[PDB]
């Protein structure tokens, strides 16, 4: 959790990191949200700041909220288990089938 | 003087220079900050490594603070120290030299001494120059000034004075053109 | 204060930060995005020169 919410502009959210920054296209996860909010890194604006796109509603966010760097882009579950199963953009099941 | 800088500007360097002058001039001191910012100007042009440091933007805030402290923690007015800390936080360290110079401008505006430049075609004789001083002195008679000379005009036997920001034309060339134009528009 | 502080700042510079490599041949990326990178301290580079990044991409 080496990231912080510097600013929040609608769906776009900028995360202030320290030291190493998340590689572009990586998937960041916000901590403290009601539901899992994943942010996809789009570009590095500079000054230890990065611009990301939110995969879920950014309502209820707060500046300085901790953010964790997954280190890799959005990872979705693949395989025969997804067959016959409704999957979300972030790989979460929305069919209430476990 | 009412904690009001000479002029108000929205420029980056202008904003910090104005706030520093007002904040500095507020409590008691203006010359202390003036000498501090002047030191940066001299060092900014004398030390090459110092120039690259300020111009450097990819440097981290914590790194910049450590280097600034190494320079000097004393002999700088608290207003100057607080200013630097603000620039590091706002990544405005690159604009340090402009702020320094801009600040001195306001201070030079408060300075009462002014330089008056006289422009004349014919060489000014030692005795003639003395008479010029009495005219300028008797004209103001309430403010000291320093006189400067520069003789490379196109006019002939004309006098043109530049005093900081004011210009008064006593040149004969202006008289010649004025008459030649009015004599043409007689509409006889 | 003193004018000889350049050596003091230079000393703190070399040790304070594990950076500042050969600027005339190396540079630092200030920002990356929209297919554009803001390299820093890449002095002496020529217009159209071919540069190479860390990962090997040119």
């Amino acid at each position: 959790a080496n990231g912080q919410v510097s600013q929040v502009i609608g769906a776009v959210v900028d995360v202030q990191f320290e030291g190493e920054l998340p590689q572009i296209l990586n998937a960041l996860e916000v901590q403290g949200t009601q539901h899992r909010l994943v942010l996809e890194v789009a570009q590095h604006l500079g000054d230890s700041r990065v611009r990301t796109i939110a995969m879920d509603s950014t309502e209820g966010l707060v500046r300085g909220q901790p953010v964790v760097d997954t280190g890799l882009p959005i990872s979705v579950p693949v395989g025969p288990g997804t067959l016959g199963r409704i999957m979300n953009v972030i790989g979460e099941p929305i069919d209430q089938r476990g | 003087p009412g904690d009001k800088p000479p002029a108000i500007e929205d420029s980056i360097h202008g904003k910090y220079a104005g706030v520093l002058f007002s904040s500095a001039s507020s409590n008691k001191s203006l010359n202390k900050v003036a000498e501090d910012m002047k030191y940066f100007n001299q060092l900014y042009k004398e030390s090459e490594v110092f120039k690259s440091f300020l111009n450097n933007v990819s440097l981290k805030r914590n790194q910049q603070r450590d280097i600034i402290s190494a320079l000097g923690k004393t002999n700088f007015n608290p207003a100057t120290n607080n200013l630097l800390e603000t620039l590091i936080e706002n990544k405005r360290l690159d604009s340090l030299p402009k702020i320094a110079e801009k600040y001195m401008d306001y201070y030079r505006i408060l300075n009462k001494q002014e330089s008056i430049t006289i422009i004349s075609a014919q060489e000014l004789t030692a005795a003639e120059k003395q008479k010029v001083e009495q005219g300028l002195k008797k004209g103001n008679a309430n403010v000291q000034f320093t006189v400067v000379y520069q003789v490379d005009p196109a006019i002939l036997g004309g006098l043109q004075m530049y005093s900081g920001n004011n210009f008064l034309d006593c040149s004969l060339l202006s008289r010649v053109n004025k008459l030649k134009t009015e004599i043409a528009k007689i509409s006889f | 204060l003193s004018t000889g502080e350049a050596s003091v700042v230079l000393a703190e510079k070399i040790k304070g930060i594990t950076q500042q490599n050969d600027i005339t041949e190396y540079g630092t990326v200030i920002s990356i995005g929209d297919g554009i990178a803001r390299v820093f301290g890449l002095t002496k580079v020529q217009a159209g020169e071919m540069v190479e990044f860390k990962s090997g991409i040119r």
